[PDB]
């Protein structure tokens, strides 16, 4: 959607192309221009090898999704950031269940029949020492040899009390202390495989700056495998989280269902831009075009043409993982 | 294992009750 | 923050249906309400006393297993 | 020391090798609550195309 | 806690080694440990003060 191969007589299609086109007719310059595609049709092209093809002057200008990093500003010149972007962390949402099954969960279904069964068979032992007739034993078992039955039966209930607590704690802690991420610092230390997109600076920014092993970062080709690397989770060869720029991620939420949510804020907020030939005087020409293209609101009107996909779908909104005992557990 | 103590203690009191029934027959 | 286990929608249900099962003592009973506190402390109305013993036996466990689920992970949220 | 009230600030945002000088001078009454939320680095600043 | 070398790989704590050894370039090359975790150490008095 942002920039793409096309069969049309311009040759390319997208959003950044039509931002680039709508800046040309603001300039007083009749500019002849061509469009040369760069990479293969199998994966993304390496954008450090796109900007390398502007330093070596094979292309006078790289128009696309080129992101301002502090080597890329050093070797070429950029325009002003016409759109804002930041690396986020997308991850699966919290599916916290709620049921009366979640109530009776800390014992096995056979254990709820053995325990309820060995209160009546022990309750039938009271009849040996002793519908409306059967309720007479409950008036006698409120608080010889039958007292010795009550002593052992006391220490049974002082264990089924003292184990049902220990298996409702051991669910309500492991539900909290499972493999979780709520920030980029959670994702650095918890040594799970991280997905990225192929051909980006995000591969060589996490390695260079965030100190992440190269074996954790897993490349990924297209937007169908951006789901199959999260439906499988951290196991089965998939990855825990995908780290992409913000305008890529606001496409992925709408394109999929409401099962993912950006668990953090942007931890590197830079923006996009056009990559020119270094110290070319067109950069001062189109920086004045874009800052006049933005203030007239045309930079927003083009955004509704292609990137109209935006649905919030507040599954979870920075939810506090705390006590939160389930409403249907006491239904 | 905890239900084994439910079995040993309750079956002990059947024998004390049956010895009481055997002494009930002694009257 | 002491009251933080059992989020606040499930306290008034507890103390409210404390009186609802507490109303069953008054059925199977100023002078009537003072005697309504007699059997509420410790037949057909005596069979609910078995079941209401089981209900607060889980709320004792769930309030402990919520409070152990707070005082443990708050030692492990850095 | 005054905290958020009495005209003071709640938290000072500094670069990393200034905090290292500050926290050694004081005792550990102050903590670096998070991590580097923009990690870039220093450098010399020569004139353009020199 | 650590009760094995697999406990020490994953729990991302700084590991001391002695200086000038193959153990520096065996943990990096084979056990997949970050170079920032492995801390060199000179002598047997600092082998206590680092623990
Ligand atoms: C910094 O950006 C540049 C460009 O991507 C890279 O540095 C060198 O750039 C020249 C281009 O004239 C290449 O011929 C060299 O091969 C690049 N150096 C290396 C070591 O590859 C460099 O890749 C970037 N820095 C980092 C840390 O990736
Ligand atoms: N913003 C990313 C995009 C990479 C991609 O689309 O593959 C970059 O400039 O590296
Ligand atoms: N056995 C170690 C000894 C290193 C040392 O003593 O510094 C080695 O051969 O590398």
């Amino acid at each position: 959607d942002y920039v793409s191969k096309d069969k049309n007589p311009p040759g390319v299609r997208g959003y950044c192309i039509d931002v680039f086109e709508a800046a040309i007719e603001l300039l007083p310059y009749p500019v002849p221009r061509t469009y040369i595609l760069y990479g293969d049709g199998k994966r993304n092209p390496s954008y450090d090898n796109l900007v390398n093809e502007v330093v070596a002057d094979n292309f006078d200008v790289a128009v696309g999704d080129i992101t301002i990093v502090t080597n890329r500003t050093r070797y070429v010149d950029f325009t002003q950031p016409f759109i804002e972007s930041g690396l986020v962390v997308v991850a699966p949402v919290k599916e916290a269940k709620s049921s009366p099954w979640s109530f009776l969960k800390p014992f096995t279904i056979e254990m709820w029949a053995v325990t309820g069964g060995f209160f009546l068979f022990v309750g039938a032992m009271v009849w040996i020492l002793e519908q409306l007739i059967t309720i007479f034993w409950f008036s006698f078992s409120t608080m010889s040899l039958g007292r010795f039955v009550l002593i052992i039966w006391l220490f049974v209930v002082l264990i089924i009390n003292s184990s049902y607590t220990a298996s409702l704690t051991s669910i309500l802690t492991i539900r909290q202390l499972t493999s979780r991420i709520e920030g980029i610092d959670s994702l650095v230390t918890s040594n799970e495989p991280i997905g990225v997109q192929d051909g980006t600076f995000a591969r060589n920014y996490l390695i260079n700056e965030l100190n992440i092993l190269p074996s954790r970062i897993v490349p990924l080709k297209d937007e169908e495998q951006y789901l199959s690397a999260l439906q499988r989770g951290p196991n089965a060869g998939g990855v825990a989280a995908i780290v992409d720029e913000l305008p890529y991620i606001e496409v992925l939420l709408t394109n999929s269902n409401c099962k993912f949510r950006t668990v953090g804020q942007e931890f590197t907020r830079t923006g996009w831009g056009f990559a020119f030939q270094r110290d070319s005087p067109l950069a001062v020409d189109m920086s004045t075009a874009i800052l006049q293209l933005s203030e007239e609101g045309e930079l927003e009107k083009i955004h509704r043409k292609w990137l109209n996909y935006k649905h919030e779908c507040s599954m979870q909104i920075s939810n506090s993982e705390d006590s939160q005992l389930s409403l249907k557990s006491f239904w | 294992g905890l239900f084994l103590i439910c079995g040993i203690t309750c079956f002990m009191a059947l024998t004390v009750f049956f010895w009481r029934v055997f002494w009930q027959y002694q009257r």
